[PDB]
RNA sequence: GACCCUGUUGAGCUUGACUCUAGUUUGACAUUGUGAAAAGACAUAGGAGGUGUAGAAUAGGUGGGAGCUUCGGCGCCAGUGAAAUACCACUACUCCUAUUGUUUUUUUACUUAUUCAAUUGAAGACAUUGUCAGGUGGGGAGUUCCUUUAGUCCCUCGAAAUUUGAGGCUAGAGGAGAAAAGUUACCACA
């Protein structure tokens, strides 16, 4: 029966009773025993090429030239490189000291995929926390226009400024500012990004806390934040702009207040945007009614990413379009 | 309201909706209540009870949670009671308690009953919107229980529509007009506001 | 020798005052129009929907209600579900269509604005301009409250199918001034 699938799946994987709950609810039963296995299990690991000082193919042979065994992931990706054994470090090899790669995630690459970066233009990221995404948009807009970087924490931000430096980026400013204030101290931006503090159910292989200690007062508070996050990206962004500017919303949770509530809630309250197709290759489409409750049906729109289909972290991507 | 729209449309109740359905279920009418523009997701969110001396559905699935000098008088009046050991039985199931709530659509409590209800199938029966009333000191099962039935429940919802079933038509017309008179009045008076907060009053019967 | 200290130099760490403002910057509103072409939004009038899971199932939702009943199909029930199907009663979103319109943009031009040569030609509705509402301000002019913690779970703004979060209020404890200062079981030198 489900209550002895509850205690048996609570016992042997260690969750809480919660959020094994919540998570066996959104999957049928065979699919969520292999969603299980996954998110335990610990993702590959993957780099991301720098445009700007190296390329793809070149960078590839100097990696296998220092030993390192890569292979080019997927057709999504131009700039994506799997790597599968090294002898030498990673991070001591000259090419990164110099810059000619990162370390990254795969859920690190599509929100900026998702966007849609140019030329000089005014762009943004709430939070730059490992500051992968920012480095990924600079390498789009070829050293051009202005990035706001914005971590509410000063010690990432020592790491950031750390990583943007050494990537050659030139044209990104840091500051120490909680984004909900964030259109108030600026506003009038073209493509504004958004990582919101999550419940981090989407990664539990870099984060395992989130096994037990994540409960009903913390599944509240946290997916208000990310309303007033995300209400802000609205009120910052430009109606008209002479490059049409979009935002894009990306979680690092699998959960159902945190995803596809937040966006429900926001298209609501501000009628001036609309949501079209992400432009990412893959994914899933979100649902569109979950607990008894209607969401908009430009939620189908939205692509989901799940640890068993693809060995990719648990995300949502879904991006905006400002009207007036 | 006019008394004398009252009076039309229950004269247009009974008999002419008689007439016209020849209703084969249980005859009873509803009343719904449309409201204009007062948000459920705000504050001052009501809910009261219509003391209503006149039981409109005699059909009253009743049941009691009774202590001692109680079994004798439930016996003699036809009412089941259960004792601790009972309740223990119904708390191993969780299965069989939520089936009989569905049967039985009023719970009666005693005081040292409900103090001990909150343990564990408190907060699971709590889930249905099934509050047990209260027994009092007086200890008179009769008649305290047709005083605790028909005592409507004025709860607000997240729907903008919110309807309530009284009223039969074997009773007569002057007895439920006082009855739809006494709702209404108190239902304006548990809102925010006075006649003005109610949009549409729709006393058509169920068939 | 370790080890302690003094001075200089690096690595820091904590500061380096308040009010208007130069500068600089975001948003809003105007000169700044006239056509065409499109596109979009709402204004009404029609048409049709809907498959997370499980449930036999393309379950909006909601009020009741247990055969309303043409066949006893559908019912009842049983499951299965947050929500359950018969029956009547209500009204939501989306996508189209229409005209029963208000519009807003983009593109294309023109000059009917605006800016230069000139002192009639070009650019051209771009800039540019000004006013409000803001951000910053190591600069210019004067001038000599916040931090830590708890409660009112009281008031305001948010969020949640009824409980939270952020501000307000209250109370236990702290306080010659951009030229430069205090500190380190730290570094190099003497």
């Amino acid at each position: 029966y489900t209550n002895q699938l509850l205690k048996d799946i609570c016992a042997y994987y260690g969750y809480n009773e919660y959020l094994a709950e919540k998570l066996l609810n959104l999957f049928p039963p065979r699919e969520a025993f292999a969603f299980f296995e996954a998110n335990e299990t610990p993702r590959p690991v993957v780099i991301r090429t720098n445009t700007l000082r190296t390329h793809r193919r070149d960078l590839a042979q100097a990696l296998i030239n220092r030993g390192v065994t890569l292979e080019p992931v997927g057709k999504w990706s131009k700039v994506g490189l799997q790597v599968f054994d090294s002898k030498v470090p990673l991070g001591a090899t000259p090419e990164y000291l110099a810059g000619h790669y990162i370390l990254q995630a795969a859920s690190s690459f599509l929100p900026v995929m998702a966007l849609c970066p140019q030329e000089n233009e005014r762009c943004l990221d709430m939070a730059a926390a490992p500051g992968g995404k920012t480095t990924h948009m600079a390498a789009l807009m070829k050293n051009t226009g202005v990035i706001f970087a914005n971590d509410p924490s000063k010690s990432r931000a020592k790491g950031l400024i750390g990583n943007i430096h050494r990537l050659g980026v030139r044209n990104t400013i840091v500051c120490n500012y909680d984004a909900r204030e964030f259109p108030r101290v600026i506003g009038g931006f073209d493509r504004v990004l958004l990582d919101a503090p999550c419940s981090g159910t989407g990664v539990i292989c870099k984060d395992p806390s989130v096994k037990t200690n994540r409960d009903a007062k913390d599944f509240m508070q946290l997916p208000h934040t990310q309303k007033q996050l995300l209400l802000a990206a609205i009120d910052s962004c430009n109606h008209a702009s002479k490059t049409g500017g979009y935002i894009v919303y990306s979680t690092c949770s699998v959960c159902v207040e945190e995803n596809e509530e937040v966006v429900n809630y926001a298209l609501s309250r501000r009628p001036n945007v609309k949501l079209v197709e992400t432009g990412l290759p893959f994914g899933k489409e979100g649902f569109t009614s979950y607990m008894g409750k209607t969401f908009h049906p430009s939620l189908k729109l939205t692509r989901r990413f799940y640890p068993h289909l693809y060995n990719v972290d648990g995300f949502f991507v879904a991006k905006f379009k400002k009207i007036g | 309201i006019t008394v004398a729209g009252v009076r039309q449309n229950v004269a247009e109740l009974l008999d002419y909706s008689n007439n016209v359905k020849k209703r084969n279920f249980l005859e009873t009418v509803e009343l719904q209540i449309g409201l204009k523009n007062y948000d459920p997701q705000r504050d001052k969110r009501f809910s009261g009870t219509v003391k209503l001396p006149t039981v409109p559905r005699p059909n009253m699935s009743i049941c009691i949670l009774g202590d001692q000098h109680d079994i004798d008088r439930a016996k003699h009046g036809g009412i089941d009671a259960m004792s601790a050991d009972d309740l223990k039985k119904l708390n191993k199931n969780k299965k069989l308690i939520k089936k009989l709530a569905r049967k039985y659509d009023a719970f009666i409590a005693s005081e040292s009953l409900i103090k001990q209800i909150p343990r564990l199938l408190g907060p699971g029966l709590s889930k249905a919107g099934k509050f047990p009333t209260p027994v009092s000191h007086s200890d008179d099962l009769s008649a305290k229980v047709n005083e605790v039935k028909s005592t409507v429940k004025f709860q607000l919802k997240k729907v903008l529509c919110m309807g309530v079933a009284v009223g039969n038509v074997g009773m007569t017309q002057e007895q439920l007009v006082a009855n739809i008179m006494l709702a209404i009045n108190y239902l304006v008076s548990l809102l925010k506001k006075g006649w003005q907060n109610v949009g549409s009053l729709t006393i058509k019967a169920t068939m």
